[PDB]
């Protein structure tokens, strides 16, 4: 069903900046309250933001969910060093949920 | 607290059953919907299904429906994913996490590495 | 396509419009009963379905008072008429009954119907249907029935066949009884209905109990390919008053013959 | 509860055992009628309503009980028809979960079976509410906040109310009736689709038209009936009956008597056959003669 | 609440008959021994005079 493309695949930027977690969806599902999960490398993913844009308990305010329908975005206003990890988006209220492909953070190469 | 301790990683040839054991603690096993998620190496996660220990109401993921067997025991409060037999393609990182029809992460287990090779 | 109405042609009913009063099976007996019946040799009204203009038929679509009961004779070749409308007021304010002969679905529904000035259905499914045109709007609903419509009596079986369907509509005790009988016309006979005795088997009973006082012939009229074209064929409307009939049953239980009690002196003797 | 959903029930052969089947169903209370007769009741235009309730105030939801939810969110007339059915929906509704908001702010109590669909910031205080929510000005809806931890109270309990409309038109909602088996060639009493009669039932050679369901004889007595379940035409004949007459030589010339069974085979009604039950009719050993 | 009336009964009694039976009426196939559940309810109901 809904296919979540976590555009862009990789984000390369300086620490402390803002980013766009553009979770493009095949169909518009805002009532599904699509959820972002933060997975650290070698760690169990932690739901970054639930309820479409509702703040997950115990999550820094620098994260902020936004967007609706087929286009959901997460902006991390202050990209901290610990924020450098993998990010997924998954349909929350919908029929059998599907995670996104992922998104990574980087500084230089 | 509410932590889901999963079984240790295992290595085995294809063709045998593997009842991977995810133990949940700190919460009422009945009161909460549990479920499983699988990850291919270098691939995004996917939903395998959610089991209700109170009524053992197990909704399998349609793509994996019948492919593998998911179960749990209320008395010990441990998930028992029989996984049916084992296929060589089934080598994956399996997390056992609390989730329901609303698909909340709740608590995510440490995960278990299942390797299927000769 | 609106044309000024003209008075119906008046013809004798002969022995027509007799139906089985009940599901009672009687064999080789003479049963007499009093019920709403078309009087024998009674003089009744008819227009053609016509519903045209410019020489291609003339327009006729009067909302005749339903009264006690309606006897509807149809000699149309194709499905020139498709369904009927039965309403006390024929407006969106008050519920009404809609019957359709389209497809394989009676579409027998009692709902509020804001009706068009001229309700015309599609004679042929437009290459779609004029259902949204026969009623200006559909508001609320009470009951909907889906079944095989009454007029699946096909016309392609043989030539000189112009489907003859006789119908009796009577609303008693909040029950709408539709009796009907279709017969092989075989011959054209472009004068009137045959004077052959035949009985109308009780087709359907409708449990909906809304009063009916007026009735509009819902015709099928598809398109011009001059507005729309359907054709012309005689259709008869009559009201049957209660009377006594002595009916003859054969060993099969069919009503082979019957006699009206009152029409002629010889009858009361019988 | 703030915006409940209504349903219309008609042309229904309704069985209430299916509701009895589910185990989370724990509220079978009917303020109106006894549930034992519920299945046998015949109704029409039956209307049902469903909502989301904390379950702590489900008692308030009962007719004649007052509560803030009963004040604003939901209304039940004190006169009741049908049943209020509540089952513990903690499996699904729990997760917390804040979608199903319930209104605790409105100007006045709602009339029986009235919907409060529009939310307008409640001017509880004197100051006008112009300028969205403010002091003494609150949004009517409140999050139901179904956290799984909150077990004793406000736990997810699904409540649905049945309301029965009383025969305005001919009844169209009823229960299944007339369900027993079929027997033949025996003196039995039958109710063939409401046709109550007594007699020996047997197959018939009569031919019924499809709309024909029963047949009567010359005397307008039911002589054949079509079975409802099976399209077979069954003949009805009355159970054997006749007059009994006694031949006696006179009390003083002996006391032996001879009994005449008028107009019946000896075979159909032998000494085996009740009426005059103390009469054993002696026995078959006693000479049995068949006369016209 | 002292006054009570019987909401459930197996059937109607006989002309001039007195019933004092106090046991949970069983409207379900499963025997509900001292159990007040679905189709398992004691027949008496308090008048609850107000
Ligand atoms: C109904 O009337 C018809 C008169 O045509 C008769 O039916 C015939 O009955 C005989 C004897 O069983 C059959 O051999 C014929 O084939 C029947 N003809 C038709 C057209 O059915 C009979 O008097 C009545 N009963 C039936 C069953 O037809
Ligand atoms: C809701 O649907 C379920 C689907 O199985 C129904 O369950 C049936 O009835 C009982 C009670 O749940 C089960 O033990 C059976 O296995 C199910 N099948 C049959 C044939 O009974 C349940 O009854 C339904 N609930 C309502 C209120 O309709
Ligand atoms: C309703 O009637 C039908 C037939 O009218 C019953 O069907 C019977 O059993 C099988 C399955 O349909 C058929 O092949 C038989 O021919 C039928 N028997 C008879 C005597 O007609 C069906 O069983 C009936 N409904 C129920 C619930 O029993
Ligand atoms: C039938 O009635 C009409 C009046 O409605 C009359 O003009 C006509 O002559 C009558 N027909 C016969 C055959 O009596
Ligand atoms: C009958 O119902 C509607 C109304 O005519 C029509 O659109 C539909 O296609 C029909 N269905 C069938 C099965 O004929
Ligand atoms: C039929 O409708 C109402 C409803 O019963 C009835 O009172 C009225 O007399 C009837 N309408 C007519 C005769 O126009
Ligand atoms: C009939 O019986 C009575 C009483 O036993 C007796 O008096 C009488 O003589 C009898 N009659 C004849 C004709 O024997």
């Amino acid at each position: 069903e809904i296919v979540l493309t976590q555009s862009p695949g990789t984000l390369s930027l300086s620490p402390g900046g803002r980013a766009t977690l553009s979770c493009r969806a095949s169909q518009s599902v805002s009532s599904s309250y699509l959820a972002w999960y933060q997975q650290k490398p070698g760690q169990a993913p932690r739901l970054l933001i639930y309820g479409a844009s509702s703040r997950a308990t115990g999550i820094p305010d620098r994260f902020s969910g936004s967007g609706s329908g087929t286009d959901f975005t997460l902006t991390i206003s202050r990209l901290e060093p610990e924020d450098f990890a993998v990010y997924y988006c998954q349909q929350y209220g919908s029929s059998p949920p599907t995670f996104g492909q992922g998104t990574k953070v980087e500084i230089k190469r | 607290e509410v932590q889901l301790v999963q079984s240790g990683a295992e290595v085995k040839k294809p063709g045998e059953s593997l009842k991977i054991s995810c133990k949940g603690s700190g919460f009422s096993f009945t009161s909460y919907w549990i479920g499983w998620v699988r990850q291919m190496p270098g691939k995004g996660l996917e939903w395998m299904g959610i089991i209700y220990p109170g009524d053992s109401d197990t909704r399998y993921s349609p793509s994996f429906q019948g492919q593998v067997t998911i179960s749990a025991d209320k008395s010990i409060s441990t998930a028992y994913l029989q996984w049916s037999s084992l296929k060589a393609s089934d080598t994956a990182m399996y997390y056992c996490a609390r989730g329901g029809y609303e698909d909340v992460f709740d608590i995510w287990g440490q995960g278990t590495m299942v390797t299927v090779s000769s | 396509t609106t044309r000024t109405q003209l008075p119906p042609a008046y013809t004798n009913s002969f022995t027509r419009g007799v139906y089985y009063p009940d599901k009672v099976f009687r064999s080789s007996v003479l049963h007499s009963t009093q019920d709403l019946f078309l009087p024998f040799f009674s003089n009744v009204t008819w227009f053609h379905v016509i519903s045209g203009t410019n020489g291609t038929k003339r327009f006729d679509n009067p909302v005749l008072p339903f009264n006690d009961g309606v006897y509807f004779a149809s000699i149309e070749k194709s499905n020139i008429i498709r369904g009927w409308i039965f309403g006390t007021t024929l407006d969106s304010k008050t519920q009404s009954l809609l019957i359709v002969n389209n497809a394989t679905n009676v579409v027998i529904k009692v709902c509020e119907f804001q009706f068009c000035n001229d309700p015309f259905l599609d004679h042929k499914n437009n290459k779609m249907e004029s259902e949204f045109r026969v009623y200006s709007s559909a508001n609320n609903c009470t009951f909907e029935y889906v079944s095989q419509p009454f007029l699946m009596d096909l016309e392609g079986k043989q030539g000189n066949f112009k489907n003859l369907r006789e119908f009796v509509f009577k609303n008693i005790d909040g029950y709408f009884k539709i009796y009907s009988k279709h017969t092989p016309i075989i011959v054209r006979e472009p004068e009137d209905l045959p004077q052959g005795f035949s009985a109308l088997e009780p087709l359907v009973d409708l449990p909906i109990g809304i009063n009916i006082t007026r009735f509009q012939t819902l015709l099928a009229l598809h398109r011009s390919y001059s507005g729309w074209t359907a054709g012309a064929a005689a259709y008869y409307v009559g009201y049957l008053q209660p009377r006594t009939f002595l009916l003859k049953y054969n060993e099969n239980g069919t009503i082979t013959d019957a006699v009206d009690c009152a029409l002629d002196p010889l009858s009361e003797t019988k | 509860v703030y915006a409940w959903n209504r349903k219309r029930i008609s042309n229904c052969v309704a069985d209430y055992s299916v509701l009895y089947n589910l185990a989370p169903f724990f509220t079978f209370k009917c303020y109106g009628v006894s549930p034992t007769k519920l299945n046998d009741l015949c109704f029409t235009n039956v209307y049902a309503d469903s909502f989301v309730i904390r379950g702590d105030e489900v008692r308030q939801i009962a007719p004649g009980q007052t509560g803030n939810i009963a004040d604003y969110n939901y209304k039940l007339p004190d006169d009741f028809t049908g049943c209020v059915i509540a089952w513990n929906s903690n499996k699904l509704d729990s997760k917390g979960n804040y979608n199903y908001l319930y209104r605790l702010f409105r100007k006045s109590n709602l009339k029986p079976f009235e919907r409060d669909i529009s939310t307008e910031i409640y001017q509880a205080g004197n100051k006008p509410c112009n300028g969205v929510a403010g002091f003494n000005c609150y949004f009517p809806l409140r999050s139901y906040s179904f956290r799984p931890t909150y077990g004793v109270g406000h736990q997810p309990y699904r409540v649905v109310v049945l309301s029965f409309e009383l025969l305005h038109a001919p009844a169209t909602v009823c229960g299944p009736k007339k369900s027993t088996n079929l027997v033949k060639n025996k003196c039995v009493n039958f109710n063939f689709n409401g046709l109550k009669g007594t007699g020996v039932l047997t197959e018939s050679n009569k031919k019924f038209l499809p709309f024909q369901q029963f047949g009567r004889d010359i005397a307008d007595t039911t002589d054949a009936v079509r079975d409802p379940q099976t399209l077979e035409i069954l003949d009805i004949t009355p159970c054997s009956f006749g007059g009994v007459s006694v031949i006696t030589p006179g009390t003083n010339t002996s006391n032996q008597v001879a009994v005449l069974y008028q107009g019946v085979n000896c075979t159909e009604v032998p000494v085996a056959i009740q009426l005059t039950p103390t009469w054993r009719v002696y026995s078959t050993g006693s000479n049995v003669f068949q006369t016209r």
